[PDB]
């Protein structure tokens, strides 16, 4: 749709120095999308943008901790 | 980096650093002038045997000495805030790099495309190679493309640190649980140094930052070779 | 201000003694620690 | 109950040079000594505890 | 002989004993937290209690029994008490600031929502509303006590003050019971931290104000107060209104708005 | 009557100045302090790589 | 807002006693009924070992170090879940 | 408010008061030297004659010293004021500080 | 002999003050001029001159040949 | 004459050029001849001798204006003593260097500094004004 | 009452200048030496 | 609704508090709670300064609203003058049984 | 008699003298810590150990100079001695509670010296930020002892502040309005209102830190939904007002000392000086986040804190120009106290102006956490609060003691200290602009020259501090007793003689209304 992805674009929802919620919201959006896909039988490739953005923005250790907690059943955000 | 006997700021490597130097020059003249005026007026009040010790009326003179300072402050604040809103303006980065502070070293993550990350530690003084700078060099430099807008995102995995590079005008604190953003754009290739800038325990003096600014195609091949 | 002459004048020699003892009281204990630092550290 | 404030007024105003904290009589002296002995004793004890805690235990 | 109206106080050991009790309580909390021992702390709590008792005893001796509280002395003590309440209001403001900072911007660890994921707040219409009625009622009954005292009515002063103290105690027992029953604890992240530290300092101040009203109750039983001179009672009524207003802000902020 | 300053002022000024200059020059030049001045106009650059 | 109540023209103790028994204590009695009515145990929620809860960065200075000060076995799980 | 002439006239009248007392003489000179001026000859003349009515020769001399002092480094002011006072100095037999050696340090 | 002329006697401190505050202002202007010229303007011109024909690839090549970089030999 | 500590609440004498007429006379007790001179002062001052006028002045006042305003040599003592103690400080610093400081790092050895200087020039440290700007990359020497 | 006057409104004696010098030396001297001995203590420990 | 049992200050104030309440009832001010009103301050009509000893400090606010107060000891004897404005004060010593 | 007089005091002079002795002793501790700092930095490499021991020393230096030297001397020592005498009051309103403010300080100091003795000390900086100050990176008792030391010092000053406010409002002569009290009394009242409102906020923040370290709360721990940055706001909501608390009583002493040695009856523009101190006290509560310009706050918040911080230059400038207008036309007496006050006027102005530089957030990005901040605040603290303290101590020492200092020695002491503090701090501006960070035990080699000079400066100031102890000994050894003092009609604190009797104003002054 919009390949040649370089990095995450400016997002007017998160215009300030603190970008923590940008990473978090994209991580959520990705995982929500992926659940909505696969579930309804459709294709996870439509969630790809959120995946690229959270990968770009989020520290590896945050992603890794959140992934562990989703596996353990202790992820506190709603997916 | 700083050089011996240096008096002022490191030379500007970025346009926003250039702006800060001219705004510092403007502000320092003011500082110079007010301090000199005060020292001079002091010597003027103290160098005569003539006296006038009876009550003196204050209202006229207090207007001058409120209004002129107010005007001088507005003449500092106008360019100060222009620069503040400039750094904040939207600029479209081509790359995002994260750095995480640790006790006591920085790690870097370049994860726009591949999973590239590594640790960056001070070279111990007994291992410096001849010509290298004590407490400043690192084993793995933060290689970046010159002449491009880069988003740096800064955090910490333990205590506070702060990620600074004076010649680019940069200092962003590294706070665990928070992701702070800044932008970086070097006008020139080369090696640009900084040092951890928030007290963080036994080796705070010894976890420096070295950026290595090179043409895009060199940065890409270096990125690929670091996987 | 005006004041009376000293009730117990402190001559130049007595001032030399007070000054020296006062400087030694700061210099000697700190000097002893800093002289022995290498002993404390590479202990 | 009856109002015996006038009796306390005479007691506390008696011209015996006693400071107010001991003017009630010998029970004030006792409670004063008990308080000051626990404070000074506890303070020596807190110093002992600093000396103890100032060195590793290992 | 002085010919001003102010009180030159006799030399006193209680400032030194109270200062040493503070050293003993703090070095005691240190030994409790880090060296597994309650000894210093119990000695400091004891000396602190002995110090307050004798110091305020002596202020009663100086005033009711010796007559040193002229109007200029009382007016100082009014300022003193007002300023002390102001400093306690600022101390609570730092905890309210902590509460709003964390709840207005809940971080990802909490689930990015308030109350955090996994927290089940108390229902504010149950025991917390009951506690609100209890402290508001006790601000009505102390005001009755105050007017009976000014009107010279000993029996209704004592009756209204007893009611006011009984409501303070009821709030303190209802709170102790809600702490026991609460399914979250002080270790339940910033929700349990702000909840228990802010309501817990408030409960301590309810215990302090109730103690102070009990002191006034026994002085009243001993006839110390006149219908025009009773600053200890006014101070404890101002401190009691302070504790009720802090509760109202906690109820609205933490129990209600933060549920 | 001349006071302390009339009798000793000149000597105190002369000797304190001589002593101050002498001991600062010595401390600054004779005991191995590394002031780390600028290399500019002073150091000949040497091959490092 | 006057409230809906309504007086002055004299003053004092008698009015505040009227307010204490006519309005304030009735309100307490009412809230006390309301409360002691929604009282008695509610079903404890499934235990989930969420990492932002049951914090332990240093043992508590009492008990076994792992119980909160007014721990209620019925409704306060430990970091490893409700007690046996 | 007032002209220089009115300022001077009020001071002349202050010191010309026949039964001026010692306290008023000191109050007047110690207030006057607080101003940013050296007092005109006619003010000093009236203060010197007040000294005479109060039989105080020393304070006449001290008044002349304080005129010189209020001139600061304007060394032309004092010799001009003494020149203008000479008839009064001669009439009252007031010696100047210099004629008494009281200018010597 | 000749009389001495009457000198100014009044407002001497105020006059000295007026004269020197104006002096101090004039100096501040003449310093501001020199400071704009020796420091600020000089800096603007050093940066404008440096970048006018600056070739960043050529600067990079010199650094690279001097062996300074990790990423480029 | 003799000022006492227990006279603090009484008007007192002071020499200062801005309070020329102090609240009491310098000398209030008079000898037989000094009483006769105060009587003589009630008559024409032209009949007082110069010594009598100076004696009246010194009864009323302690020091003249020229005495009380005189300059002193105190500055020599202050500046000289301050330089002494500044000089003494350099003794402490010599002692510290000799007995407290060890060798500084090897990066300050002359050959290290030469090499580091070339490497700073090779990376064009501060090439606009501060450092490399002062090096002539064409003549390979420091700019004049 | 208490003593009043120069040298009497202080908790230390100034009756003898030398004994005063000793006490002042112990007093200021102990405050200045303490952080060196604490540093020595922190180095010795480990 | 009401009854008695609370002592009044008249019955129970004591010590200095009682002295002050009893003097105020007589219009008197032995403990200096009120500011004295100035006379015209001339030598015929000086401000009269009570004292229990032989001297008392006066502060003179020479004109209304001056922020500077002029302080001096006033001694028993002849009226003295404020050294800034000259208004006259005279000490009237004695007793504390005024 | 001794214990009744000196441990059980209810007397404002004696308790003032206790605070002066305690503050002088603290000052020798803070001076030793400052020389350990400058010995570590005085040549390249490591002298003492790594940054732990070094920042234990830096952290204790600041707490001792602020809480145990400057606040006790200015407010406990000069405030207790002078305020009651300057309003004709017989003592403070709460003379017994006043003695507890004093006695809580030796235990607060003991806790701070315990913190440095146990474990590895609290190497946190005087701001005590978490998580470095929390129970994982600073495990064990040191930081809790520092928290408790701050609680005791906080209670001592909060009760002090209640006492000064009450005394100043309630115990003036009935004719004196607050606009007839001297400027030093206004400066203590304002400073005490700042203490009353700011200390309880620090007490709340450091209590939160205590419970995060010992009760498993998570106010500042993101794992529980907390935020380290919240601690910074609570701390600096107190810490900005605190620097105005450290300077305001200095401004009040400077106004008295300048007026007195200019031979004037009053300071120029009295109601302007009052307005200026209340405006600075008020503005000092709405600017705290200028200590947090690199923490990642929003741009409009950084624009508001830049502007509100700058505005404080207006009322501050009124005071500097009014001190100049007070010298104007004076009969200048070049006493050693006057020299300290003239040094204050100029060197405070220098450090206020570098503060103005730093108020600019965009520039503060590069100056923050470098020695440029260290230079700013030591010009207003070592060459402002300290110069006002040494000016007031040599000025009023003959009132408190009844004995005179030798003025020649005091001028020599002023000259050595002036050279030593400028040699020490002036070069730190260069270190900061060129990028040397704060809280470092060692620096890259390029920073050597200015650190060496700064360390040589600190030793010259050590020689001045040693000579000061001798000068005080000399005055008590020679016993030259005061006879008369100039200008008592406008300096009421001298009018009861030197030293004043134990009870003064037993009969109050007479002041009529008219
Ligand atoms: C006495 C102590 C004191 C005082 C009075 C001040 C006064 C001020 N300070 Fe300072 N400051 C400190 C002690 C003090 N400071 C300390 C301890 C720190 C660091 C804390 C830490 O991190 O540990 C600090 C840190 C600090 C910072 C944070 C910098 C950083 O960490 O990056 C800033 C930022 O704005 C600041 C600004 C100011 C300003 C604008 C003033 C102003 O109030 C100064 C106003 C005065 C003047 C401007 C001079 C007089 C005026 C005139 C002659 C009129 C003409 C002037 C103009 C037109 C400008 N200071
Ligand atoms: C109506 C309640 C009144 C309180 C009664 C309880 C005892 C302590 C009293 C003090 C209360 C003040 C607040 C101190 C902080 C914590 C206590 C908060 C209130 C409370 O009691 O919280 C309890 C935890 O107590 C705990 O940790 C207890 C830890 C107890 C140790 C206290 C720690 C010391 C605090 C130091 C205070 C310093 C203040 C300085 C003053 C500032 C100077 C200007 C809650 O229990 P929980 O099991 O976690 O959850 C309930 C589960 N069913
Ligand atoms: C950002 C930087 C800003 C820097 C601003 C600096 C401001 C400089 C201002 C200059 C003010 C000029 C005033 C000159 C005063 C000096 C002494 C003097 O000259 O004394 C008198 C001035 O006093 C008067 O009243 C007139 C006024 C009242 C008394 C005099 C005091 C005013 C002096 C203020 C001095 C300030 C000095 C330092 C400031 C930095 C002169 O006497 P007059 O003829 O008026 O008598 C007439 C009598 N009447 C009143 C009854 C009519
Ligand atoms: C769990 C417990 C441990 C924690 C410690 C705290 C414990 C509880 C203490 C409760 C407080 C009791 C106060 C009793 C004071 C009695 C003395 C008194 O009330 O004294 C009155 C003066 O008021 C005065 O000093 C007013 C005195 C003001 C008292 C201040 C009270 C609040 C202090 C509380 C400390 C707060 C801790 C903050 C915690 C974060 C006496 O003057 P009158 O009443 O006019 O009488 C005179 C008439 O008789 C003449 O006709
Ligand atoms: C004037 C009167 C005031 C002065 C009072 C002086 C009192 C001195 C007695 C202190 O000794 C005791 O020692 C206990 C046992 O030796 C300690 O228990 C501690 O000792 C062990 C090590 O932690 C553990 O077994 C315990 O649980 C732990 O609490 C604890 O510190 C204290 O009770
Ligand atoms: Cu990492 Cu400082
Ligand atoms: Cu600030
Ligand atoms: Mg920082
Ligand atoms: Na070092
Ligand atoms: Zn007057």
């Amino acid at each position: 749709k919009i390949k040649n992805y370089q990095t995450a674009p400016f997002d007017s929802r998160f215009p300030n120095q603190n970008q923590t919620r940008n990473c978090w919201q994209n991580y959520l959006d990705f995982h929500r999308c992926e659940k909505a896909m696969t579930a309804k039988g459709g294709d996870v490739s439509v969630c790809e943008w959120y995946r690229r953005v959270y990968k770009s923005l989020c520290p590896i250790s945050w992603v890794s901790t959140w992934d562990d907690r989703r596996a353990e059943g202790t992820f506190p955000g709603k997916i | 980096m700083a050089y011996p006997m240096q008096l002022g700021f490191q030379d500007a490597t970025s346009p926003i650093m250039e702006e800060l130097l001219h705004f510092h020059d403007h502000t320092l003249m003011i500082v110079f002038l007010i301090s000199s005026l005060v020292l001079y007026i002091i010597s003027l009040m103290l160098t005569t045997k003539l006296t006038h010790t009876s009550t003196m009326d204050a209202q006229e003179v207090e207007t001058i000495w409120t209004i002129l300072p107010a005007i001088i402050l507005i003449l500092i604040a106008l360019p100060s805030l222009r620069i503040l809103y400039m750094m904040d303006e939207i600029n479209n980065p081509s790359l995002t790099v994260k750095t995480m502070g640790h006790q006591w070293y920085w790690s870097y993550e370049y994860t726009d495309y591949e999973d590239l990350s590594f640790d960056s530690y001070m070279i111990p003084t007994s291992e410096l190679k001849p010509g290298e700078l004590r407490l400043l060099e690192v084993d793995n430099r933060v290689v970046l493309p010159m002449e491009m807008t880069i988003r740096m995102l800064v955090s910490s995995e333990d205590v506070l640190h702060s990620w600074a590079v004076p010649s680019l005008g940069l200092k962003t604190d590294a706070i665990p649980g928070r992701l702070n953003q800044t932008t970086l754009m070097s006008s020139r290739p080369g090696l640009y140094y900084g040092q951890c800038s928030e007290i963080c325990g036994s080796n705070h003096s010894f976890m420096p930052i070295v950026l290595e600014l090179v043409p895009l195609k060199y940065f890409e091949k270096w990125s690929a070779s670091m996987l | 201000i005006t004041a009376k002459p000293a009730k117990t004048p402190t001559s130049p020699k007595e001032q030399a003694i007070g000054l020296s003892v006062t400087f030694l009281s700061f210099l000697l204990p700190a000097g002893w620690v800093l002289y022995h630092l290498d002993n404390y550290k590479k202990s | 109950f009856e109002n015996r404030v006038a009796e306390k007024q005479k007691l506390f105003q008696e011209d015996n040079g006693l400071p107010v904290h001991l003017k009630g009589g010998a029970t004030d002296n006792i409670l004063y000594r008990v308080t000051m002995t626990l404070c000074l004793g506890g303070t020596l004890y807190s110093l002992y505890c600093l000396g103890w805690a100032s060195f590793p235990h290992k | 002989h002085q010919t001003h109206a102010y009180h030159m106080v006799n030399p006193s050991p209680w400032p030194l004993t109270g200062a040493l009790s503070a050293l003993l309580m703090t070095s005691g909390l240190t030994m409790w937290f880090h060296f597994n021992s309650m000894t210093l702390l119990m000695i400091g709590l004891t000396t602190n209690m002995l110090t307050m008792y004798q110091w305020w005893r002596d202020v009663i001796r100086e005033s009711t029994f010796q007559g040193h509280h002229t109007p200029a002395v009382q007016k100082g003590l009014r300022y003193g008490m007002i300023l002390f309440i102001i400093s306690e209001v600022l101390f609570f403001t730092g905890f309210f600031w902590a509460f709003y900072h964390s709840s207005l911007a809940p971080t990802p660890e909490l689930g990015g929502c308030w109350p955090p994921t996994g927290i089940h707040p108390l229902n504010p219409l149950e025991v917390p509303l009951l506690n609100t009625s209890v402290l508001l009622a006790s601000g009505v009954s102390i005001t009755w006590a105050h007017h009976s005292l000014m009107e010279g009515d000993r029996k209704h002063m004592l009756q209204a003050l007893f009611i006011t103290i009984t409501l303070g105690v009821y709030f303190t027992l209802l709170q102790a019971s809600e702490y026991y029953e609460a399914p979250f604890t002080i270790s339940d992240g910033v929700y349990g931290s702000t909840f228990f530290v802010a309501t817990g300092f408030h409960g301590l101040h309810v215990i302090i104000g109730s103690t102070f009203l009990i002191v006034c109750f026994f002085r009243q039983l001993k006839f110390h107060f006149t219908s025009n001179h009773h600053f200890g009672f006014e101070a404890a009524a101002w401190y009691w209104h302070f504790v009720d207003v802090v509760w109202l802000f906690l109820y609205v902020s933490i129990y209600w708005w933060g549920s | 009557a001349p006071d302390f300053h009339d009798k000793y002022g000149n000597a105190v000024l002369a000797s304190g100045a001589t002593f101050c200059v002498a001991v600062w020059v010595y401390m600054a030049t004779q005991i191995g302090i590394e002031w780390n001045p600028s290399p500019v106009g002073r150091v000949t650059p040497k091959e490092w790589r | 807002a006057s409230a809906a109540k309504g007086d002055h023209g004299g003053t004092g103790a008698r009015t505040w006693r009227f307010l204490t028994f006519g309005l304030a204590l009735p309100s307490v009695a009412l809230c006390t009924l309301n409360s002691w009515l929604h009282s008695g145990h509610r079903e404890r929620p499934a235990f989930i070992p969420y990492h932002h809860l049951r914090i332990r960065t240093k043992p508590f200075s009492w008990g076994d170090g792992n119980h909160t000060f007014f721990h209620n076995p019925r409704v306060n799980p430990l970091p490893t879940g409700y007690e046996k | 408010h007032e002209t220089d002439e009115e300022f001077d006239a009020r001071w002349v009248t202050y010191f010309n008061k026949p039964d001026i007392d010692a306290w008023e003489l000191r109050k007047g000179m110690n207030t006057l030297v607080g101003y940013d001026l050296v007092p005109e000859p006619k003010i000093i003349d009236a203060a010197l004659r007040a000294c005479r009515r109060l039989n105080d020769f020393a304070s006449a001399v001290r008044i002349l010293e304080v005129v010189k002092d209020k001139a600061g480094p304007h060394k032309e002011i004092y010799p001009y004021v003494i020149q203008e006072l000479r008839p009064t100095l001669n009439e009252l037999g007031i010696s100047t500080p210099e004629e008494l050696g009281l200018d010597k340090v | 002999s000749t009389a001495l002329a009457k000198p100014q006697m009044r407002g001497l401190l105020a006059r000295r003050l007026r004269f020197h505050i104006v002096g101090a202002f004039m100096v501040s202007l003449g310093f501001a001029t020199f400071y704009k010229f020796a420091v600020a303007e000089k800096r603007k011109k050093a940066y404008a001159d440096f970048y006018r024909n600056y070739d960043s690839m050529k600067d990079f090549e010199e650094m690279r040949k001097a062996g300074i970089f990790q990423s480029a030999k | 004459s003799v000022v006492k500590s227990e006279d603090y609440a009484l008007p007192s004498y002071v020499d200062r050029r801005d309070y020329p007429l102090p609240d009491v006379a310098h000398v209030k007790n008079l000898s037989a001849s000094q009483k006769a001179l105060k009587e003589k002062e009630k008559a024409s001052w032209s009949s007082l001798s110069i010594d009598e006028k100076v004696e009246l002045y010194r009864l009323k006042f302690k020091e003249s204006f020229a005495e009380m305003n005189r300059s002193t040599n105190e500055w020599k003592t202050v500046v000289g003593a301050a330089m002494f103690f500044i000089g003494f400080t350099a003794l402490l610093l010599i002692w510290e260097k000799h007995y407290v400081y060890g060798p500084i790092p090897h990066t300050f050895e002359e050959e290290w500094v030469a090499k580091q200087t070339k490497r700073m020039l090779d990376m064009k440290v501060a090439p606009i004004q501060g450092f490399s700007a002062k090096w002539d990359y064409d003549k390979n020497e420091w700019k004049k | 009452h208490y003593e009043e006057g120069p040298g009497k409104n202080i908790p230390f004696s100034v009756e003898n200048k030398w004994r005063l010098l000793a006490m002042m030396t112990l007093f200021f001297g102990s405050g200045f030496a303490a952080p060196f001995f604490i540093v020595r203590h922190q180095l010795l420990k480990k | 609704a009401s009854g008695g049992g609370v002592p009044t200050d008249e019955e129970q104030a004591t010590g200095l508090e009682r002295e002050v309440m009893l003097a105020a009832r007589k219009g008197q001010d032995p403990y200096n709670i009120l500011a004295p009103k100035a006379t015209s301050g001339t030598k015929e009509d000086p401000n009269l300064v009570p004292s229990i000893t032989n001297k008392r400090i006066v502060g003179c606010i020479c004109e209304e609203d001056n922020s500077t107060v002029i302080w001096f000891w006033l001694h028993k004897g002849e009226a003295q003058r404020c050294p800034s404005c000259g208004t006259h004060y005279k000490l009237v010593p004695h007793q504390l049984a005024h | 008699m001794f214990i009744n007089r000196w441990l059980f005091s209810t007397n404002h002079k004696d308790i003032g003298t206790l605070y002066l002795l305690f503050g002088a002793w603290a000052g020798m501790v803070g001076t030793a810590l400052s020389l350990l700092i400058r010995a570590e930095l005085g040549q390249p490499g490591t002298l003492l150990g790594d940054d732990q021991i070094y920042n234990v020393v830096v952290t204790a230096h600041a707490f001792v100079m602020i809480f145990f030297m400057v606040m006790p001397i200015m407010i406990g020592g000069f405030g207790n001695w002078l305020v009651p005498l300057m309003i004709g009051a017989p003592d403070m309103a709460f003379p017994r509670m006043n003695n507890m403010s004093f006695w809580l300080l030796p235990p607060s100091f003991l806790l701070l010296l315990a913190s440095s003795m146990v474990e590895a000390g609290a190497g946190t900086g005087w701001t005590v930020y978490p998580p470095l100050a929390g129970n994982l990176a600073h495990a064990g008792a040191s930081v809790d002892l520092t928290i408790f030391s701050l609680h005791l010092a906080g209670v001592s000053s909060i009760l002090g502040a209640i006492n000064f406010i009450t005394t100043i409002i309630n115990m003036k002569p009935p004719a004196m309005s607050q606009y007839q009290t001297p400027l030093f009394v206004w400066s203590v009242m304002i400073t005490a209102v700042l203490l009353l409102l700011s200390l309880p906020v620090l007490a709340a923040g450091i209590t939160m830190l205590l419970t995060d370290r010992n009760l498993n709360t998570t106010f500042f721990d993101p794992a529980g939904g907390g935020d380290p940055i919240l601690y910074q706001h609570l701390f600096w909501f107190f810490g900005h007002p605190e620097v105005y608390i450290l300077i305001l009583p200095g401004f009040g002493m400077i106004s008295h000392i300048v007026t007195y040695y200019s031979g004037k009856k009053e300071p120029f523009g009295y109601m302007g000086m009052v307005w200026a101190m209340m405006s600075i006290g008020f503005l000092g509560f709405i600017v705290w986040a200028h200590h947090m310009f690199t923490v990642g706050m929003d741009v409009d918040t950084r624009a508001y804190f830049t502007s509100a911080t700058m505005i404080i230059a207006i009322p501050t400038g009124v005071k500097v120009f009014s001190w100049l207008a007070t010298l104007h036309g004076g009969n200048i007496k070049w006493s050693p106290a006057m020299m300290w006050a003239l040094g204050f006027i100029f060197l405070f102005t220098v450090g206020g102006l570098t503060g103005i530089v730093l108020a600019n957030s965009s520039l503060d990005i590069v100056l923050h956490d470098t020695y440029y901040v260290v230079a700013h605040f030591h010009y207003v603290l070592s060459m402002g609060a300290v110069f006002a303290i040494m000016g007031g101590f040599v000025h009023w020492f003959p009132l408190f003691s009844g004995y005179t200092l030798n003025d020649t020695w005091a001028k020599i002491h002023f000259a050595i200290m002036f050279v030593g503090v400028n040699m020490t701090f002036f070069p730190q501006h260069f270190l900061g602009l060129s990028g040397m960070p704060r809280r470092y035990s060692d620096y890259p080699d390029a920073y050597t020259m200015w650190n060496t000079i700064s360390s040589m400066g600190s030793f010259i100031s050590l020689t001045a501090v040693m000579l000061m102890v001798f000068i005080i000994w000399e005055a008590f050894a020679s016993k030259r007793e005061v006879l008369t003092v100039d200008l008592t009609t406008t300096n009421l604190e001298w009018l009861n003689g030197c030293p004043p009797p134990y009870h003064t104003f037993e009969e109050p002054t007479y002041v009529n209304l008219k």
